[PDB]
């Protein structure tokens, strides 16, 4: 059931952590996708793997797990994702191992039916991105390390306080989603514990003034770019907030329901603006994911079911072809040595299908029609629009800057003038871009198949901010 | 320009923190060694305390 | 579903000659464009002689995927497939010696079947899926000489105004779905007759409508991105200026004419523009 | 019936050391000690009370908590003094005595016999030691005075000196007062903080560890008892941890900062105060016990006179399995999942929230976020490049020592459902 799944990349990362070989995890992480996408099917509603068992009675604390329509297909894209890095890694570390880990954990986190268990998967993917992190590449390892932390954990330690205050001041007995759910906070209190909750999350979504941790974690990770794929997987910001934040305080939400759209729109305006003036693959893969979280928090901010639906599946989508892109700018380091976008310029007449990979990844990202990204983008934008037209409008001042940076990127870096000449492709990345074209297309040409059950739990949730 | 000020955002990050180091080396220059230092500050913050307890 | 196949021919002929395609005798990505080209033609001719077709396909929720083969799209599949198969076989004159043959053909069947999504389509999410497909397939092509790097900058803006007339394309969509809740022409039309409501934003949608075909159809202010597209080869600047990818301006209005017919100012306002 | 071994242990070797190596007095002394801690858990839900003696779960916990130090910290102590052993012995038996009683003056003779000592066990005779010596024993004789005061003041407001009667309005708060000043310097809580620094960087190594373990673990096993007012406890929260956490940003030698981290524990253990839970503040003080413990074994192994940041690094090359123990110890002190750490914190600010203490409890979290700062420039250390530094790899006595305290942190944050349903009187 759903604990298999979750534990199934943990149980590999550690296999492959202690034990040998690097091959362990390729098919590991093979073994998880195949068993995430047979829960992706036949899935009957949330209750459909659910499972739980006591840990402390007297306190509340139960293992509370089941797939909503939201977790089945999250944890789809994430089997997906993390197998697509362990195949195309080339890290090679021995760590691959911690990135099946954290695969795991971010499965638990999705998967999690109460509060504490989800805040417990919250707080526990800090360990293996600073592990990673430190031992594992970087020049100013140490302080993007300690800088992006701290930010996580000076958000995370008060909302425990936050989710303490909304379970006793609601008097729900137990910690469970549905139970906490059934017990609503009052004014003025459901006030500071949604203050609580909104600065842990949105120091996570990221949005605009938060955002200053996200550029040094994806600089000086391992040049590959495993670890920034998984760490673009941690943005889970947005889902906490459509799930736990919202509903269990949508008094204080009323207040702050302007000021996090705006925020929202102007991070990704900056996001998607900033990302012309990188001179890096990193500095311009880093703000392109702040675009697209600030595109995701606006759709679920503004209520409208429509917006939240939108916001939900760019975000899978945009975690998916992000870890891609970041994957391909790693391997084309290590057959190159740089991310430099300037030099190297000579590469689609030596690369013959990689071209087409970078184009179609990069195109995913602006958001074409036909790709992942733009079913998100489009409702997100109708929902928001619903919800105020002005900031919907300058939010999407975004897409002329996206294909502004895609496209100078993609042309310096491939288009222009021979240079030495670039190896074509390897064998595992071969099938990399194969499954990540076909992903692709799958996502954002039927997005009726995928995203089904977001749809009532938008529909519901943005219900509920009424009477 | 905004790539110059988000650099700018994150030294001011950076500026708060070394507020937190200066601040913590503040409260640790508290303690420097001579017992009546020790003592005196002991007693005060006892009788600060009795105080509070009203 | 038979329908579809005008779309889906210069579809797998893409991606016949694009994944593979240099597995194949330098003329036969062009005859098999030309002939995909041909017997959609036909196909078109065929449906349109039989009285008319739809199609609808599950789509989003509230967006399905709807498309609509009438006299007047069959016009424009018409001329797309008669000048498309003509200007296949200029290319496969045309193009000798230079590498990226397949690649090339690939470009126009992919060109091809999205400018055919355009034209047929109930919905004007499908007409956004065929714009921006047009506007890739241009900056593929007008970039196809990659090993110049002024040849690349002109697609590179002709991008970045496509995406400009696009932005306006989904601001005005966003409005017309937040009034009605349709967003199908069908029914888009059914539900514009009679007792109009909030004239103002309806006026509104209607003009970032028409910003939208500016930037396609290069118009004033967005003109200056049209002659750059000189970059690109003879035949693919012949595809671009008569036959798509700027018709797709005027038929848009054609199509919205039951808005643009209750926007007498709007439609003075493009009168004006026009004559500029 | 198990302080009556403590004690036949203790008067006859106070004589056999006359006649039997220090080595054979060690030998007896950790007997001494493990009969103890077994005849504790053998006694596991059997409350015995005689006199004023009187257990409970709290007597049972803390003082298998005080055994385990004591048996950790006689296990390194290697010296030719067989007195070097006799005092620890006391030391045990003495926070026993702190634990097992309500009344006040016998809680006070339980003090002095408790640390007296240490007094005597921190003379290695380096000059730092004497320093730290004469420190501890003046303000330590201070807080004596100013509790036993306190203890008047409680006879003044009622006719016994055992805690829980009804008591008076500013008389009884005042006596509470002047009894909380003593226990919080016992427990190092600020603004009674400054003696733990200084005595810790001074004191040998090892017995650095026996006291940041057993001494805290007795005075808040003391404090348990004491009806304290909120008012009171936030202030000494709020100062503790925030003195903590920020002198600690400005330590350059690891025992200062981990006294000053010690005393922001301590503010943190001050939270479960709030309620008395005796369950949260039981659990709390296993796990930092065990990881404590772990550290300063560690640190013993490297140098009992002091011990700079960078000698901790390159341990891992070193010594894999310390380096992995001492991050383990790190982040469990940092109260960081899936570690028991979080599980100890959680339920001190779960007592907390229950009282309705918020903006302590905010600014306590805040801290403690702070507090990550330097506890991964000390758990990450463990995997830098070696510097010069003296390394003694123990023997497999403090190897087996860490591995057990290690093992057993993240066994019960993994599954804390485990012993939690037997921390009440003991199903």
């Amino acid at each position: 059931m759903v604990v298999l799944a979750v534990l199934l990349p943990v149980v590999f990362g550690a296999l492959l952590l202690l034990g040998l070989p690097r091959a362990l995890g390729v098919l590991g992480a093979g073994l998880s996708f195949l068993l995430n996408l047979y829960l992706f099917l036949t899935h009957p509603g949330g209750v459909a793997h659910a499972f739980q068992a006591p840990l402390l009675p007297g306190a509340g604390v139960y293992w509370a797990f089941g797939l909503d329509g939201l977790s089945a297909l999250f944890f789809l894209t994430i089997a997906l994702t993390v197998f697509l890095g362990a195949l195309v890694a080339r890290v090679e570390g021995r760590f691959l191992g911690l990135a099946l880990l954290m695969e795991g954990l971010l499965l638990g986190l999705f998967a999690a039916r109460d509060l504490l268990v989800f805040y417990v998967f919250f707080e526990a993917a800090l360990i293996p991105a600073l592990l990673m992190l430190y031992l594992y590449g970087g020049e100013g390892r140490t302080r993007a390390l300690y800088t992006f932390v701290l930010f996580t954990l000076v958000g995370s330690l008060p909302m425990l306080a936050a989710v303490l205050g909304a379970r006793l001041l609601s008097g729900s007995p137990t910690f469970l989603l549905e139970d906490l759910l059934a017990h609503p906070l009052q004014e003025e209190a459901a006030f500071w514990v949604f203050l609580g909750f909104a600065l842990a999350f949105a120091i996570k979504t990221p949005l605009f003034p938060l955002h200053a941790w996200l550029p040094p974690f994806h600089q000086e990770n391992h040049p590959s770019g495993l670890a920034d794929a998984l760490g673009t997987l941690y943005k889970v910001g947005v889902f906490a907030f459509f799930r736990f934040a919202i509903p269990l305080a949508p008094e204080g939400f009323a207040q702050a329901q302007g000021l996090l759209l705006f925020l929202a729109a102007l991070s990704a305006l900056y996001g998607a603006w900033v990302a012309f003036a990188a001179k890096d693959f990193k500095t311009l893969l880093a703000y392109a994911g702040l675009s697209h979280m600030g595109v995701a928090a606006l759709g679920v901010f503004s209520g409208t079911p429509e917006g939240a639906m939108g916001g939900l599946y760019l975000l899978a989508a945009s975690g998916v072809y992000t870890g891609g892109l970041f994957l391909l700018a790693g391997r084309l380091y290590e057959r190159t040595g740089t991310l430099e976008i300037g030099r190297y310029r000579g590469l689609a007449q030596s690369a013959p299908g990689l071209a087409a990979l970078a184009l179609i990844l990069f195109l995913a990202m602006v958001g074409l029609p036909g790709l992942s990204g733009f079913p998100g983008e489009f409702l997100t934008l109708l929902g928001a629009y619903k919800a105020s037209p002005w900031l919907a409008a300058l939010a999407f001042l975004s897409v002329i800057a996206s294909a502004a940076y895609a496209l100078t990127a993609f042309q310096k870096t491939f288009w222009e003038e021979g240079g030495s000449g670039v190896k074509d492709l390897a064998g595992a990345e071969w099938g990399f871009a194969l499954l990540s074209v076909l992903a692709l297309l799958l996502m954002g040409v039927f997005p009726g198949y995928f995203a089904r059950g977001l749809h009532p739990l938008a529909e519901a949730f943005a219900k509920l901010l009424g009477g | 320009a905004l790539f110059y000020g988000d650099r700018g955002l994150l030294s001011g990050y950076f500026g708060l923190g070394g507020a937190a180091r200066s601040l913590g080396q503040g409260l640790a220059r508290l303690q420097t060694g001579y017992l009546r230092v020790y003592a005196l500050l002991f007693v005060l913050g006892a009788l600060l305390l009795l105080g509070v307890m009203r | 579903m038979a329908l579809l196949g005008t779309i889906l021919l210069p579809l797998l002929g893409f991606a016949l000659l694009g994944l593979f395609g240099k597995r194949m005798r330098e003329p036969l990505p062009g005859v098999l464009a030309s002939g995909l080209v041909l017997a959609s033609f036909l196909l078109g001719a065929g449906l349109l002689l039989s009285g008319g077709a739809r199609f609808q396909a599950e789509w989003l929720p509230g967006i399905p995927f709807s498309l609509l083969l009438d006299n007047l799209s069959g016009f424009m599949l018409l001329i797309v497939t008669g000048v498309g198969f003509l200007i296949h076989v200029y290319a496969i004159g045309y193009m000798g010696g230079d590498p990226g043959y397949s690649r090339f053909f690939a470009y126009f069947n992919l060109f091809i079947a999205m400018m055919l999504t355009l034209v047929l389509a109930d919905s004007y999410p499908v007409m956004f899926i065929g714009w921006e497909g047009v506007g890739l397939a241009s900056f593929l092509l007008i970039g196809f000489w990659y090993k110049n790097p002024q040849y690349a900058d002109s697609a590179r803006k002709a991008f970045i105004v496509n995406r400009i007339g696009d932005l306006g394309f989904m601001l005005g969509m966003a409005i017309l779905w937040a009034l009605y809740g349709t967003l199908s022409i069908s029914e888009l039309k059914e539900a514009m007759e009679g007792p109009l409501k909030n004239p103002d934003l309806l006026a509104l949608a209607g003009l970032l409508l028409f910003l939208g075909a500016v930037g396609k159809s290069a118009q004033i202010p967005l003109m200056v991105w049209l002659p750059d597209a000189m970059a690109g080869p003879t035949p693919v600047s012949a595809l671009i200026h008569a036959a798509t990818m700027v018709t797709a301006g005027v038929y848009l209005i054609a199509r919205s004419s039951f808005l643009y017919s209750v926007l007498p100012d709007v439609s003075y306002a493009i009168a004006v523009v026009g004559l500029l | 019936m198990t302080l009556a071994i403590l004690a036949v242990f203790s008067v006859a070797l106070t004589l056999l050391g006359f006649v039997l190596p220090p080595q054979g007095v060690k030998r007896a002394t950790l007997l001494g000690l493990a009969l103890a801690l077994a005849s504790l858990l053998l006694t596991w839900g059997k409350p015995f009370a005689f006199g004023p003696y009187a257990v409970d779960g709290v007597s049972q916990v803390f003082t298998l908590l005080a055994l385990l130090g004591a048996l950790w910290t006689v296990g390194l102590v290697r010296s030719g003094r067989f007195e070097f052993y006799l005092l620890v012995l006391y030391a045990a038996l003495g926070m026993h005595l702190l634990a097992s009683t309500r009344h006040l003056l016998l809680m006070l003779v339980a003090l002095e016999a408790l640390s007296l000592p240490l007094y005597a066990l921190a003379t290695w005779r380096r000059g730092q030691g004497l320093e730290a010596a004469l420190k501890y024993f003046l303000l330590g004789a201070l807080a004596a005075a100013f509790f036993l005061y306190g203890a008047a003041l409680f006879y003044g407001a009622t006719g016994s000196l055992v805690l829980g009667a009804p008591g008076e309005g500013p008389l009884y708060a005042l006596a509470l007062g002047l009894l909380l000043v003593g226990l919080g310097f016992k427990a190092a809580l600020a603004p009674f903080h400054f003696w733990t620094p200084d005595v810790y960087q001074g004191s040998p190594t090892p017995v650095v560890l026996f006291m940041a373990t057993s001494v805290k673990a007795a005075a808040f096993a003391a404090l348990l008892r004491v009806a304290a007012p909120p008012e009171a406890l936030a202030l000494l929260v709020a100062l503790s941890v925030v003195v903590g956490n920020l002198a600690a940003l400005a330590q350059k030698e690891a025992k200062r900062l981990l006294a000053y981290s010690s005393i922001a524990h301590a503010g943190y253990m001050a939270l479960a105060l709030y309620t008395g839970n005796a369950q949260a503040l039981g659990f709390y003080l296993l796990t930092y016990v065990l990881a404590t413990g772990l550290a300063f074994a560690v640190l013993s192994q490297i140098s009992p006179d002091r011990v700079p940041l960078e000698a901790l690094r390159g341990l891992y090359r070193k010594d894999p399995l310390l380096g992995l123990a001492f991050l383990v110890a790190m982040l469990s002190l940092l109260g960081l999942p899936p570690l028991a750490g979080f599980w100890g914190k959680y339920l001190a600010f779960a007592e907390a929230a229950r009282a309705g203490a918020w903006g302590v409890l905010v600014l306590a979290l805040v801290t403690s976020a702070v507090s990550a700062y330097y506890y991964l420039g000390l758990g990450l250390a463990v995997f830098a490049r070696p510097e010069e530094t003296p390394f003694r790899p123990g023997p497999p006595w403090a190897r087996a020592a860490v591995v057990a305290a290690g093992v057993l942190l993240l066994a019960l944050g993994l599954l804390p459902g485990l012993v939690l349903p037997a921390l009440a009187a003991g199903g």
